[PDB]
């Protein structure tokens, strides 16, 4: 979901925003 | 299998850094 | 004022460590 | 809420559970 | 001993206590 | 081989967190 | 009071880094 | 005085995170 | 310079870019 | 591929620790 | 002992060795 | 250069000095 997605090839700043609150 | 519980510790550092003051929900239980 | 954005980085380490696989919502915007 | 509470005198393990998901 | 044991599948809270002082 | 010297850095974070005020002996030379 | 339980997390990083493979006893209960 | 040598450790985490692949020069000797 | 500036009130993303390479 | 952007975070901790007050240039774009 | 000594003005490399194992 | 060299087998203290400023 978020870990497997960012702990595989590093998520981009715009990708991390989707998880922001 | 340990990489998740370990790298996830750095993912949050960038998360609340990008969010700045905003909060974020971190759920490693994929 | 920097302590919050810095110590909060370690609070999450203990949070997902205590939660283990469970997730947790971290909102520093108190 | 959670930061000011744990970044002042360290929260206890049982206190951190309240924030668990 | 403790690293190879916890850096392979994560040790449990009760397992980490054995190393506590 | 680097994982040990790197992940071990997070193992201690949980160790003294679980121990709270108690201390702990960390010996990576297995 | 939180600085100890927080900065101590970085002291260990340098400790096992200077020790390399040797171990070290960390006791924050001064 | 310890805050600098400690918080600076997290400043770099955000630096190379914002830079992504680019590098960055970190000089704490202000 | 960069530490005293970001370790006092947190620098902004655009401020950290100035130090990027 | 994530190990670089993650372990590099600890390499800097040792770098400015060995350098003490001196600075250091960190460029992960090898 | 070791925390109050290194978390106040940073211990030197030779000072950290005393705590090595 | 420095990452691939230290993130593969850990660089030695004398090796890290070469990157010091």
């Amino acid at each position: 979901g978020i870990v497997e997605q960012c702990c595989t090839s590093i998520c981009s700043l715009y990708q991390l925003e989707n998880y922001c609150n | 299998f340990v990489n998740q519980h370990l790298c996830g510790s750095h993912l949050v550092e960038a998360l609340y850094l990008v969010c700045g003051e905003r909060g974020f929900f971190y759920t490693p239980k994929t």
